[PDB]
C-alpha cells in the first residue's frame, strides 16, 4: 500500500514536498560548508574552493577550471554495514554525475588553472539521496562564494496507479519501482541532469517529468528564503 | 588541572538590523538602466544583467558589481600581503596566500651563477614573508 | 597519447551538423547498417553496429544464493574495455568511461526486470543459477551503450542452460549430451538508443561515430521495449535541454527499438533455421 | 659487460667451466612450527619451503580429491628488481610452474588426502619465500618442494559422532607417501649454439634464451619449459636429457644422505 | 613544511615558561563538547567537538558466529573512516593509510577481556552471539586527534542501546528468533571498565598535555597513554619520530593518570547530565 | 596418417588497430589486434631494443596467473622472431582476444598473433607457426586434437616453430611423456609447420589481388 | 622484412598497405600542432614521437616577426632529420631558403585519415582517379606521406562525395 | 586475488580441533635470556643484510640501497611468513602487519641521521620466519644490525628486548618470553633503547591489567634487558666486518 | 640502406590542385610537372 | 687496526677533529659507520668499498 | 601587529633598535600580551 484516498504512507500528498532545513557555513576551517535534512535523510557537503593544483600538475586546463567530486556514503547508514573501500563502483558513477552538475553551471570560464574540490558525505539515507547530495552541494558552494549561473535544485518522483508521486523515501522507492530524479535550473527552466530506471509506459512520461519539475521548483522556493535569511543575518553585523 | 565538559549550546538568532543595503542571490535579475558597463560578479544573459554570486550590490556612476561576503583573496595593485613559501623554483619563489593561485616571486625584485645555489640560503622553504603587490 | 582533433574538423564538421548532413551520407534519424552474428557453441555473439564491433558471452553455474534473495537467481555483469579498441584504453587509465557504461549496463538489464530471475531457483537458499554475461569491446568507433545492449540481448537470447532435475532434496544435472538445454525465460527486450546533442540542444543527431562524439557536447541514452515502454534514461555530457526534446525523442527511440528487435528476431529465427539442417554459425540480417 | 665480453672468454666467468651444477645444501625440519620446512642453498640461491596443512571442504567435481596449492612469492628481501606491493610477472610465472610440475609429475595422488569423502579433506598450503635470488629460481624451487613434501608429517584424523577428531602430540603422526621424484635443470642458451648449465644473475641476463627440463627416475619428462626462442634441433635435446639424468642421480644421492643423517 | 622554524622557537620558549599561543596552562585541556545521539539509524551515537576537530561515532548491533577461539561470548570491531572531509591531502587513498592505524590502536585498548563485558553479549554459545560496528567518522582534524576519538567512543556505547533477543531452538532446523517488543531494552553496557587515551606530547624540557596543530608540528615525539577511570592503564605508544629519554616516560606516566582521573570523572557527570535530562525534551541539534 | 583440420583465416577486420588477423582452426577462433611501433611510458625507455606487451584475454571470467604465464610465453616467441633493434624507444602492443576455445589456445593465438605481426608491418626476420600433438594411453599421436581428445590423452604438447630451418622456438607442456615420444612429436610438428607454412603464403597471395 | 610485390627500377623495393608510419627522411607529412615551449614547438605525425618545430624555419620569419601558429591547425612540411637515435624535425622550407606552398594549411577542409599503399597509387605518374575528379568539378587537396588527405571545395556537398570517393578504393 | 593461485574456499586450523589440555610451562627465573646468534651480511644481493636467531624466534632483514629542508624518509615494510605460527595468515596479510611497520618506522628514525640523505629513500625489509617469542624486538634488533650492515649512518644502534606478564594472583614480569608464555600470558610490552645515548627509542605494549608502578618496574626492567644484551651483537657485527 | 620511397620508385608533386579551382596552386602544381618533365 | 660500531665513543675534542662519518656529542666524537678508523689529528671512520 | 589585506594577520614584538633572525627568548610579559592581542582577534 503506498497511496490511497489520496494519503501517502508518511501522511502527505502526491505534491508537497518532505520537511528540509539546510544550514550554512559549519566548519570554520574549511572555506565552504553546508549541512542539509531532507526528512531523515542527512546530507554534509565541504568545498575548498578554487585551489590551486597540489600534486599531478599535467591535469591542469588551460582556459577553464577542474572540477573534482567525491562521494562517500557513511559505512553505518542502512541496517546492513556496507564497506566504502572495496565498493567503489555504485560511488564512482555517484560522483562523476556530481562532476557532471557542476561543470555544467558553475562558471569555469572566470578561473583559469583552478582546482574546485565538492565533497559529499551522507551520514544517514532515507531515499532520495541524490537529489539531497546536490542540494547540499549547492548550498556549499554558495558558501564560499563561487559564482555560478544559477540557483541549483534537485529531487524525485515517481508513477504510482494513475497518479505522480513526489520527494520519495526509502519506502516508495523499494516496492514501488518508478524512480525519476531530476536536477533542474529554474531561471531558464533547463533540466541539468535526468535519472530514471523503471518500467514505465510512454504515454504517462510527460506527466510525472512536471511533477518532478514542479517539486523541484517548490525546492527552489524554500531553501532560497535560507539564504536569504542567512546573508541578511550577515550584512547586520557587517554595516 | 581540571577539564570541562557542557552541552553544546545551540544557536540563537539575535535580531535590530536597520539595513537598506539591496541583496541578491544568484540567478535573480539586476535592475538595468541604460548606461551601465559590466561588473565583477556577474554575468550577460539573454541580454539581461544577472548576479552570480549571493551577497550585497554596490553601484558606481558607471559601474554595477556584487559584493559576496566570503571569498578568496582577489589580486589588488596597491596592497600589502603576507604570504608563506612553498617550492624553490630556478628563477623564483611560489608564495601561497589565500589566493586562487599560489602567487609567484621574482628572484628580481628581491633586494639582497652567484644567485642560483645560494637562492636556496638566505630564503628557506616555509618561512613568512611580507611584501607589496 | 591518443591523437588530437583538429580545429578545421570541428570547424567543418559543425558547419556539416548546420545544414542537416553527415559525413557518409544517411540522415540524421538512421542508425548504420548492423549485423548479427553467432559463435559455435550457445550464447556466443558478435554485434557489427558498422565498424564497431562488441563480443557476447553468457556463462551460468550454480552458486549458494544470496541470504536476503533466497528463491531467485544472481546476474552478473562485466563490461571490460579490451586493450585493441582504442589506442588510449590502457588498463587503469579509463576508469570513468569505464564506470559510465558498467553501471548503466547493469541498471537497464537488472532494475528493467528483462529476464526473469525468478525461474531459475533450483532448491530455495542451498542451490541456484547464476549467470555471468561477458562484453567486449574489440573495435570503437561509434556507440559503445548501443552496440552493448544489442550484443547483450542477443547473448541472453541465444544462451541455453543445462537441465537439472529435483526430486525430494536430489539435484542432479546432466551434460549437454544427456540433455537438451533448455532455452532461458525472456520477459522483454529493453535496448538503448543513443542521441548526440550540439552546441546547446539545436540540432538532434542519432548515432555518433568517432569524429561525430568528439565533437559532440552532449549524449543522452533512452532505453525503450517492444511494447513502447521506457525502461531507463540517463545525460551525460553537462549539457541543459528543455523537456519539449526529451518528449519529442522517446518517439523517435521507440521507431528504433521496433526495428531492432524487429532484426533480432530474424536474426534468431535465421540462426535457429540453420542449426536445423546440419549445424553452422547462423548469419543474421545486416539491414 | 657485452655478449663478446662473455664469448670471447668462451668459459665460464664464475670459475666453473661448463656442466658444472654447482654447489648444492640442504637443510631438512628446521623451522619447527610448520608440519614441514625446508632450507635449498644452492650458488648463493637460498629458497625456503614450508608446508601447512588445513582441513577443508573439497569441491562437488572431486569429491574424495585432496588440494595441494604452491605459492612462490617474490619480496624485494631478495633484489632491487622486484616492488613492493603485489607480486610480480616472475612470481606468478614461477608458481604456475610449481603447480604444472605438482599437476603432471603426480608426485602426491590427490585420493591419499581424504579424510572423510564429501565432507573434511586435508589442504597442503606449499609456501616458498626465496631468500637471494642470483639464478635459476625454478630448479632451487622444486627442489625445495621435494625436500619440504618429504619433511611433511601428518596426524590421525578420525569423525566419529558428528565430531572431527585429531591426536596430535599422541604418537599418530605419520610420513606423508611419496610416489615420484621430479628434478629440474634449467639451461641458459646463447646464440651461437653454446648452452651452459645453471646461470646467474649477469649471467642469465645477458644471455638470451632459457630452457628448462624436469625429469623422474624412468626418464619420464614433466615438463619441457621452454620460452626465448633463439632456435634449437633435437639432438641438442637430447644432450640436454643425457646431462640432466646425471644431475638427477646426483640430487637423489644428496637429498638421501640427508634423510639418513636426520634419520633419528 | 607546514610552519617556519623561527615561529617553531617562538612556540618552544613559550611552552617552557607556562604560556602557549592560546593562554593555557602545561596541563589544561580547551572546551570539550559531548552530544549524546546524533544519528537515528544506529543502536548508539555520538558527536565530539573538540575546537577545530570532529568525530562523530555511530555504533550498530549485528548477528554472527561468534569466533572459534573464544566460542562462548562476543566482541567488538572497529573501523575508522578517515574521510574526504577533513583535508584534500587524504582524498582517494590517503586516508585509509592514517585509517588504519588509529584503528589498530584502538583493537589494543580493546584487547583486555577486562574492557567491557562480554559476557553480556552472549546469545546462546558457539551458535549466535553479537557483534558491535563501532565506526569511526571523523569529519575535520585539528590537532589532539586521539583523544576525541576515545572520549566519543565512550559516549557512544555509553548510548548504546542493544535489542533484547532470545532464540528459541527446537530438533529441526528452526532458525525462529523472538525479537520481544517493547524496545525497554536493559542491556545497556557497563561502561565503567572502558579506557580514554591521553597524549602526552613533548616540545622541550616540559612536556605539554593536548597539543594543537602548531604544537604537534613544532614537537620531536609524543607518549600515547589508556588510562581507565580507577588506575588501571591499558597500551602505551611512543609516536613520532624524535627520541625520548628515560625519565621523561615516567613523569608522563603520572600526569596521565592524573589527567585519565579528572576526564573520567567529568564525562561520567556531563553524561549522567543528558540522560537526566529530559529525554524527550532538549531538541538536539545538529542545525 | 597424421593431419590438421580446417584452417581459416581473414586479415583487416578491425579499423582502429594497426593489424588485425581473424584465426579459425576448426572450430576454435582467435583474433589479434596489433599497435604498430607507437608510444611508451619513460619507465620502459629500452635504447637497445623495443619492448613488446602482450595481453591475452579469455571470455569467462577475468585473466589468471596461467594466462600471464601463456603471454609472456607469447613475448619471449615474438621478441626472438621480431626484429626489434631496428625500431628502438618504441612499444608494440599484441592483444588477444579469445573468441572460441575448442581446444590448442596456443598453437591458433601464436598463429594469429604471426599474422597480426605480418599484416600490420613491423619487420620480422622469419614467420613461426604453432601445432599441438596429443599422446594417448597407447602411443598414437594426434596432430591438432579436439577438446575431447586433449581430455582423454595422457601428453599434450604445443610447439611453436620457425620458418627458416623449422628449428624449435617454443614448447609448452601437460603430460607425463618420455624423450622418443618428444622427438617423435617433434617430427610430425615440423611435417605440420610445412603445411601451415604454405597456407601463409596462399592467404597472402590471396590478399594481393588488386 | 614484410609482406609485399618486390618491385625493382634502376633499388629493390616491397610495399604492404600498413597503416602507420614510420619517421623517414625527406617526406611530405601533413603533422597537427600540439603545444609551444618557448623557441621551439611540438607536431604529431601519427608516428612514434612528436617532431618539433622551430619559428625561425618559416619563410621569412626573425624574432621580430612571429610566424602565426596556432594550436591545433595542420601544417604542411618535410622532415631534415630523421633516423633511430633521436627525436625527429621536420621545417617548412626548401634547401634554398624559400617556401614552396608550405607552412599553414588554413581552415574549412576536411581531414581524414587512409592507408600509405593508397597514396603510393595515387601518387604515381600513371593514375585514374585524381583525372576525373579534376574534370568533374572545382576543388584542391594535399596529400601527405604519413596517410593523410585534406580536401576542399566551394560547398560541404561536393566535399563530402571527394572524401568518400578518395577513401573508398 | 586473481595474481595467486586460488585453491578451496575456507579452510580452518587443526589445533581448535585437536582435543588436549597443553601444560603450563612452569617456574623460571625472570631475567633469564635467550641466547643469542646474529650474523649481518648473509645475503648477497642485497646492499646489507642482517639474521638474527634466538631460541626458538627467527628473524631476517636486508636493506635496498638509496635511490633517487629535503630530508631522507626510509619506509620500511614487514612481512610475516605465511607458515610462521600455528594459523596460517593470508599472504597479504593487511591488519597487524601494517601496525608492526609503524612501530618499526617510529623506532628507526632517531637512529638513522637523515640529513646526510637528500631526496632519497631507504627500504627496509623486515622477515619473520618462526614466531618462537618476542616477534618485534627481534625485528627491531634486526633491522638495526642490517642498516649498521649496509652502510647508511647512524647515531648508534638499536636493541629491543620484550616483556610479558604471567597472569597468576602475584603479577611478576617475565623478560622474553616463548611463545606459550605468551599465550598463557595477560599482557605483553616491548622496548627498545639506543644504549649509548641512553634514550627509548619505541615502547608498544599491550595491556589486560596493571598499575602505573608496574609498568614503571617493567620500562626499567627491560631497559636494563637490552643493555644487557648488547655486546653479543657487538662482538657479532665486528666478526662481519672483518669479512670484509 | 635508405628506406627512403620517394627517391626509391617515383612520386607526383607537392599540393597537387584540379579546376584552376584555387590559383596559386596551378603555378606550383605546373612547376612540379617541370620538375618531372 | 681495529674496526668501529657506531654507537662507542673513539676521543675527546682535544685530542681529534671531527672530520668524516661521525658525530660530535658534547665532550665526545662518535663514529656514525660500521668499519675501520684512520686518523691535532683529524680522524675519521670508513667502511673499504667506498 | 601586520593587518593583511589579504585573510592573513601578523603579530610579532615590537624592536627597539630600529634581514637578521634575532633568535633571542622574548620576556614572558611581552609574551603575554602577543597572546592576548591573538585571542581577541579570534573572537572578533
Amino acid at each position: 500500500l503506498l497511496s490511497d484516498q489520496g494519503y501517502r504512507v508518511d501522511g502527505r500528498r502526491a505534491g508537497e514536498l518532505r520537511k528540509i532545513q539546510a544550514r550554512m557555513g559549519v566548519f570554520a576551517q574549511a572555506d565552504g560548508s553546508a549541512y542539509i535534512e531532507q526528512g531523515n535523510t542527512k546530507a554534509l557537503a565541504v568545498v575548498y574552493g578554487p585551489h590551486e593544483i597540489r600534486g599531478s600538475r599535467a591535469r591542469a586546463l588551460p582556459d577553464r577550471a577542474l572540477v573534482n567530486c567525491q562521494y562517500s556514503s557513511a559505512t553505518f547508514s542502512t541496517g546492513e554495514r556496507k564497506r566504502r573501500p572495496h565498493g567503489d563502483r555504485k560511488s564512482c558513477e555517484m560522483g562523476l554525475q556530481l562532476r557532471q552538475t557542476f561543470e555544467a553551471a558553475i562558471l569555469t570560464q572566470l578561473h583559469p588553472r583552478s582546482q574546485i574540490d565538492i565533497y559529499v558525505q551522507v551520514l544517514q539515507a532515507d531515499g532520495g539521496t541524490y537529489a539531497a547530495c546536490v542540494n547540499a552541494a549547492t548550498l556549499a558552494v554558495l558558501d564560499a562564494g563561487i559564482p555560478m549561473r544559477d540557483f541549483v535544485c534537485a529531487c524525485s518522483a515517481g508513477f504510482v496507479d494513475g497518479t505522480a508521486l513526489a520527494d520519495l523515501s526509502h519506502v516508495e522507492e523499494a516496492a514501488g519501482g518508478p524512480q525519476l530524479a531530476l536536477a533542474l535550473l529554474p531561471a531558464s527552466g533547463q533540466i541539468a541532469l535526468l535519472e530514471m530506471d523503471a518500467r514505465l509506459h510512454e504515454d504517462h512520461l510527460e506527466r510525472v517529468l512536471e511533477a518532478a519539475a514542479q517539486a523541484a521548483r517548490d525546492v527552489h522556493t524554500l531553501l532560497d528564503r535560507v539564504v536569504r535569511q542567512h546573508v541578511r543575518e550577515a550584512s547586520i553585523l557587517l554595516g | 588541572m581540571a577539564m570541562e565538559m557542557r552541552l553544546p549550546v545551540a544557536r540563537k538568532p539575535l535580531s535590530g538590523r536597520d539595513t537598506k543595503k539591496h541583496l541578491v542571490v544568484p540567478g535573480d535579475t539586476i535592475t538595468t538602466d541604460t548606461g551601465f558597463m559590466r561588473g565583477h560578479g556577474t554575468y550577460m544573459g539573454e541580454e539581461k544583467l544577472i548576479a552570480s554570486v549571493a551577497g550585497s550590490v554596490e553601484r558606481v556612476n558607471k559601474l554595477i558589481c556584487v559584493k559576496a561576503l566570503k571569498t578568496r583573496y582577489i589580486g589588488e595593485v596597491g596592497d600589502i600581503v603576507v604570504g608563506r613559501i612553498t617550492e624553490v623554483q630556478q628563477k623564483r619563489w611560489k608564495v601561497e596566500t589565500n589566493s586562487r593561485l599560489d602567487s609567484v616571486l621574482l628572484l628580481s625584485s628581491m633586494n639582497l651563477a652567484e644567485d642560483e645555489l645560494a637562492m636556496r640560503g638566505f630564503l628557506q622553504e616555509g618561512d613568512l614573508i611580507s611584501a607589496e603587490v | 597519447k591518443e591523437t588530437p582533433l583538429s580545429n578545421c574538423e570541428r570547424r567543418f564538421l559543425l558547419r556539416a551538423i548546420e545544414e542537416k548532413k553527415r559525413l557518409d551520407g544517411r540522415q540524421t534519424y538512421d542508425y548504420r547498417n548492423i549485423r548479427i552474428s553467432f559463435g559455435t557453441d550457445y550464447g556466443c555473439c558478435i554485434v557489427e553496429l558498422g565498424k564497431t564491433r562488441v563480443l557476447g558471452q553468457v556463462s551460468c553455474e550454480l552458486v549458494s544464493p544470496k541470504l536476503n534473495r533466497a528463491t531467485e537467481g544472481i546476474l552478473f555483469f562485466n563490461l571490460e574495455l579490451s586493450q585493441m579498441a582504442a589506442p588510449a584504453f590502457e588498463p587503469g587509465r579509463q576508469s570513468d568511461l569505464l564506470v559510465k557504461l558498467n553501471r548503466l549496463m547493469e541498471r537497464c538489464l537488472r532494475n528493467s526486470k528483462c529476464i526473469d530471475t525468478e525461474s531459475l531457483c533450483v532448491v530455495a537458499g542451498e542451490k541456484v543459477w547464476q549467470i555471468r554475461v561477458d562484453l567486449h569491446l574489440l573495435n570503437h568507433d561509434g556507440n559503445i551503450i548501443d552496440a552493448a545492449s544489442i550484443a547483450a540481448i542477443v547473448a541472453l537470447c541465444h544462451f541455453r542452460r543445462p537441465d537439472v532435475s529435483v526430486q525430494g532434496d536430489e539435484v542432479t544435472l546432466y551434460t549437454p549430451e544427456e540433455r537438451d538445454p533448455v532455452p532461458l525465460s525472456i520477459h522483454h527486450m529493453p535496448i538503448c538508443v543513443s542521441f548526440a546533442f550540439f552546441q546547446q540542444g539545436t540540432y538532434l543527431l542519432v548515432d555518433p561515430n568517432e569524429r561525430e562524439e568528439r565533437v559532440m557536447d552532449g549524449l543522452l541514452v533512452i532505453a525503450m521495449n517492444k511494447h513502447r515502454e521506457i525502461c531507463t534514461i540517463q545525460s551525460s555530457g553537462g549539457i541543459m535541454l528543455l523537456k519539449d526534446q526529451v518528449l519529442r525523442c522517446s518517439k523517435i527511440a521507440g521507431v528504433k527499438v521496433a526495428e531492432i528487435t524487429e532484426l533480432i528476431l530474424k536474426a534468431l529465427e535465421n540462426d535457429q533455421k540453420v542449426r536445423k539442417e546440419g549445424g553452422k554459425f547462423g548469419f543474421a540480417e545486416s539491414i | 659487460e657485452y655478449y663478446r665480453r662473455f664469448l670471447k672468454e668462451n668459459c665460464r666467468p664464475d670459475g666453473r667451466e661448463l656442466g658444472e651444477f654447482r654447489t648444492t645444501t640442504v637443510n631438512i625440519g628446521s623451522i619447527s612450527t610448520a608440519d614441514g620446512s625446508a632450507l635449498v642453498k644452492l650458488g648463493n640461491t637460498t629458497v625456503i619451503c614450508g608446508v601447512k596443512a588445513e582441513f577443508a571442504a573439497p569441491s562437488t567435481d572431486a569429491p574424495d580429491k585432496g588440494y595441494v596449492v604452491p605459492n612462490v612469492d617474490l619480496p624485494p628481501l631478495c633484489s632491487s628488481r622486484f616492488r613492493s606491493g603485489p607480486p610480480g610477472e616472475e612470481a606468478q610465472v614461477a608458481s604456475q610452474f610449481i603447480a604444472d610440475v605438482i599437476e603432471n609429475s603426480q608426485i602426491i595422488q590427490k585420493e591419499d588426502l581424504c579424510i572423510s569423502p564429501g565432507k573434511l579433506v586435508w589442504v597442503l598450503y606449499c609456501d616458498l619465500i626465496c631468500l637471494d635470488y642470483d639464478g635459476n629460481i625454478l630448479d632451487a624451487c622444486t627442489f625445495a618442494l621435494l625436500a619440504a613434501l618429504k619433511n611433511v608429517q601428518l596426524p590421525e584424523v578420525t569423525i566419529n559422532e558428528e565430531t572431527a577428531l585429531a591426536e596430535v602430540n599422541l604418537k599418530k603422526k605419520s610420513y606423508l607417501n611419496i610416489r615420484t621424484h621430479p628434478v629440474a635443470t634449467s639451461f641458459a642458451v646463447f646464440d651461437d649454439t653454446l648452452l651452459i648449465v645453471d646461470p646467474t644473475g649477469e649471467e642469465e641476463h645477458l644471455a638470451t634464451g632459457t630452457l628448462t627440463i624436469v625429469m623422474d627416475e624412468e626418464g619420464k619428462l614433466c615438463c619441457l619449459h621452454k620460452p626465448g626462442g633463439s632456435g634449437l634441433t633435437g639432438a641438442k635435446l637430447q644432450d640436454c636429457m643425457s646431462r640432466a639424468v646425471t644431475r638427477h642421480k646426483e640430487v637423489k644421492k644428496l637429498m638421501d644422505e640427508v634423510i639418513k643423517s636426520m634419520k633419528p | 613544511v607546514t610552519l617556519s622554524e623561527a615561529e617553531k622557537v617562538y612556540i618552544v620558549h613559550g611552552v617552557q615558561e607556562d604560556l602557549r599561543v592560546d593562554g593555557r596552562g602545561c596541563e589544561d585541556y580547551r572546551c570539550v563538547e559531548v552530544e549524546t545521539d546524533v544519528v537515528s539509524n544506529t543502536s548508539g551515537s555520538a558527536r565530539v567537538k573538540l575546537g577545530h576537530t570532529d568525530i562523530l561515532v555511530g555504533v550498530k548491533a549485528e548477528m554472527g558466529t561468534p569466533k572459534l577461539e573464544k566460542p562462548n561470548e562476543g566482541y567488538l570491531e572497529f573501523f575508522v573512516d578517515c574521510s574526504a572531509s577533513a583535508t584534500p591531502e587524504f582524498e582517494g587513498r590517503g586516508g585509509d593509510d592514517l585509517g588504519t592505524e588509529i584503528a589498530n590502536t584502538l583493537y589494543r585498548i580493546f584487547n583486555n577481556k577486562s574492557s567491557v563485558d562480554l559476557k553480556t553479549l552472549c546469545i546462546s554459545p558457539r551458535e549466535h552471539c553479537w557483534v558491535l560496528y563501532v565506526d569511526v567518522l571523523l569529519l575535520e582534524c585539528g590537532g589532539n586527534l586521539f583523544d576525541a576519538i576515545s572520549i566519543a567512543v565512550k559516549a557512544a556505547l555509553f548510548n548504546t542501546r542493544i535489542p533484547r533477543v532470545r532464540v528459541l531452538e527446537d530438533e529441526e532446523g528452526s532458525k525462529d528468533i523472538e525479537l520481544s517488543d517493547d524496545p525497554y531494552d536493559c542491556i545497556r553496557l557497563s561502561v565503567e571498565n572502558v579506557p580514554c587515551i591521553v597524549t602526552l606530547c613533548k616540545i622541550g624540557y616540559r612536556h605539554v598535555v593536548d597539543a594543537t596543530l602548531q604544537e604537534e608540528a613544532c614537537s620531536l615525539a609524543s607518549l600515547l597513554v589508556s588510562v581507565t577511570s580507577k588506575g588501571v592503564v591499558t597500551c602505551m605508544r611512543k609516536v613520532g619520530k624524535g627520541s625520548l629519554d628515560p625519565e621523561s616516560i615516567f613523569e608522563m606516566m603520572e600526569t596521565g593518570k592524573r589527567v585519565g582521573k579528572v576526564l573520567h570523572a567529568s564525562l561520567q557527570s556531563v553524561v549522567h547530565k543528558e540522560e537526566s535530562l529530559g529525554p524527550k525534551r532538549q531538541k538536539v541539534g545538529f542545525l | 596418417g597424421c593431419s590438421l583440420r580446417h584452417f581459416a583465416c581473414e586479415q583487416n577486420l578491425l579499423s582502429r588497430p594497426d593489424g588485425s588477423a581473424s584465426f579459425l582452426q576448426g572450430d576454435t577462433s582467435v583474433l589479434a589486434g596489433v599497435y604498430g611501433p607507437a608510444e611508451v611510458k619513460v619507465s620502459k625507455e629500452i635504447f637497445n631494443k623495443a619492448t613488446l606487451e602482450v595481453i591475452l584475454r579469455p571470455k569467462i571470467g577475468l585473466p589468471g596467473v596461467a594466462e600471464k604465464s601463456r603471454e609472456r610465453l607469447i613475448r619471449n616467441t615474438c621478441e626472438a622472431v621480431v626484429l626489434g633493434t631496428l625500431h628502438p624507444r618504441t612499444s608494440i602492443t599484441v592483444v588477444l582476444q579469445v573468441v572460441s576455445d575448442a581446444g590448442s589456445l596456443l598453437a591458433c593465438c601464436l598463429n594469429a598473433a604471426c599474422m597480426a605481426l605480418v599484416d600490420a608491418g613491423v619487420p620480422m626476420r622469419a614467420l613461426f607457426c604453432g601445432v599441438a600433438c596429443a599422446l594417448d594411453s597407447d602411443g598414437t599421436l594426434v596432430l591438432d586434437p579436439t577438446s575431447k581428445q586433449e581430455k582423454e590423452a595422457r601428453a599434450v604438447l604445443t610447439f611453436a616453430l620457425d620458418s627458416v630451418e623449422r628449428k624449435l622456438l617454443m614448447s609448452s607442456t601437460k603430460g607425463l611423456y618420455s624423450d622418443t615420444e618428444l622427438q617423435q612429436c617433434l617430427a610430425a610438428a615440423q611435417a605440420a609447420s610445412q603445411h601451415v607454412f604454405r597456407f601463409y603464403r596462399e592467404s597472402l597471395q590471396r590478399r594481393y589481388s588488386k | 622484412t614484410k609482406c609485399g610485390r618486390l618491385r625493382h627500377k634502376e633499388v629493390y623495393w616491397v610495399d604492404s598497405q600498413q597503416k602507420r608510419y614510420v619517421p623517414v627522411k625527406g617526406d611530405h607529412v601533413i603533422g597537427i600542432v600540439t603545444a609551444k615551449s618557448g623557441d621551439i614547438f611540438k607536431v604529431d605525425v601519427g608516428g612514434s614521437e612528436p617532431a618539433s618545430l622551430s619559428y625561425l624555419s618559416f619563410e621569412g620569419a626573425t624574432k621580430r616577426n612571429r610566424p602565426n601558429v596556432q594550436v591545433g591547425d595542420l601544417i604542411y612540411g618535410q622532415f631534415v632529420v630523421a633516423n633511430k637515435d633521436m627525436e625527429p624535425e621536420m621545417v617548412c622550407i626548401d634547401s634554398c631558403g624559400r617556401a614552396n606552398g608550405m607552412g599553414v594549411i588554413g581552415q574549412d577542409g576536411l581531414l581524414f585519415k587512409v592507408t600509405l599503399g593508397l597514396i603510393r597509387k595515387l601518387l604515381a605518374p600513371d593514375c585514374e582517379i585524381i583525372q576525373e575528379v579534376g574534370k568533374l568539378y572545382p576543388l584542391e587537396i594535399v596529400f601527405g606521406m604519413n596517410g593523410r588527405i585534406w580536401v576542399k571545395a566551394k560547398t560541404i556537398q561536393q566535399t563530402l562525395i571527394l572524401a568518400n570517393i578518395l577513401e573508398a578504393c | 586475488d586473481h595474481r595467486r593461485i586460488r585453491g578451496p574456499e575456507e579452510s580452518q586450523p587443526p589445533q581448535l580441533y585437536a582435543a588436549d589440555e597443553e601444560e603450563a610451562p612452569g617456574t623460571r627465573d625472570p631475567t633469564r635470556l635467550r641466547p643469542v646468534y646474529a650474523r649481518a651480511g648473509l645475503l648477497s644481493q642485497a646492499k646489507g643484510s642482517a639474521y638474527l636467531e634466538a631460541g626458538g624466534t627467527k628473524v631476517l632483514c636486508a636493506v635496498s640501497g638509496p635511490r633517487q629542508a629535503l630530508r631522507g624518509r626510509l619506509l620500511c615494510d614487514f612481512r610475516r611468513a605465511p607458515f610462521a605460527g600455528r594459523r596460517r595468515r593470508a599472504p597479504p596479510g593487511g591488519c597487524e602487519e601494517r601496525e608492526l611497520a609503524l612501530a618499526l618506522q617510529e623506532a628507526l628514525e632517531p637512529a638513522v641521521r637523515l640529513g646526510r640523505y637528500p631526496r632519497a629513500q631507504l627500504e627496509v625489509s623486515a622477515l619473520l620466519l618462526e614466531d618462537g617469542g618476542s616477534a618485534l624486538a627481534a625485528a627491531l634488533t634486526a633491522a638495526a644490525l642490517a642498516l649498521a650492515d649496509a652502510g647508511v649512518e647512524m647515531y648508534d644502534l638499536v636493541v629491543g628486548c620484550g616483556l610479558s606478564l604471567a597472569p597468576g594472583p602475584a603479577p611478576t614480569w617475565l623478560l622474553d618470553p616463548t611463545r606459550l608464555e605468551e599465550e598463557r600470558a595477560a599482557a605483553g610490552l616491548t622496548v627498545a633503547l639506543m644504549p649509548v645515548l641512553n634514550q627509548v627509542a619505541g615502547l608498544l605494549g599491550s595491556g589486560e591489567g596493571g598499575l602505573t608502578e608496574s609498568w614503571a618496574e617493567a620500562v626499567r626492567l627491560g631497559l636494563e634487558g637490552c643493555q644487557r644484551l648488547y655486546p653479543v651483537l657487538q662482538q657479532s657485527l665486528v666478526r662481519a666486518a672483518r669479512r670484509r | 640502406e635508405e628506406q627512403s620511397f620517394l627517391l626509391c620508385e617515383d612520386l607526383l608533386y607537392g599540393r597537387m590542385s584540379f579546376r584552376g579551382f584555387n590559383p596559386e596552386v596551378e603555378k606550383l602544381m605546373l612547376q612540379m610537372n617541370a620538375k618531372h618533365k | 687496526v681495529r674496526y668501529c660500531i657506531p654507537g662507542e665513543r673513539l676521543c675527546n675534542l682535544e685530542e681529534g677533529s671531527p672530520g668524516s662519518g661521525t658525530y660530535t656529542r658534547h665532550g665526545y666524537i662518535f663514529s656514525s659507520l660500521a668499519g675501520c678508523l684512520m686518523k691535532l689529528p683529524v680522524v675519521s671512520v670508513v667502511r673499504e668499498t667506498e | 601587529v601586520i593587518l593583511g589585506n589579504n585573510g592573513f594577520i601578523w603579530i610579532y614584538p615590537t624592536p627597539e633598535h630600529k634581514f637578521i633572525a634575532n633568535l633571542e627568548p622574548v620576556s614572558l610579559a611581552d609574551r603575554e600580551v602577543i597572546s592576548r592581542l591573538r585571542n581577541c582577534i579570534i573572537s572578533l
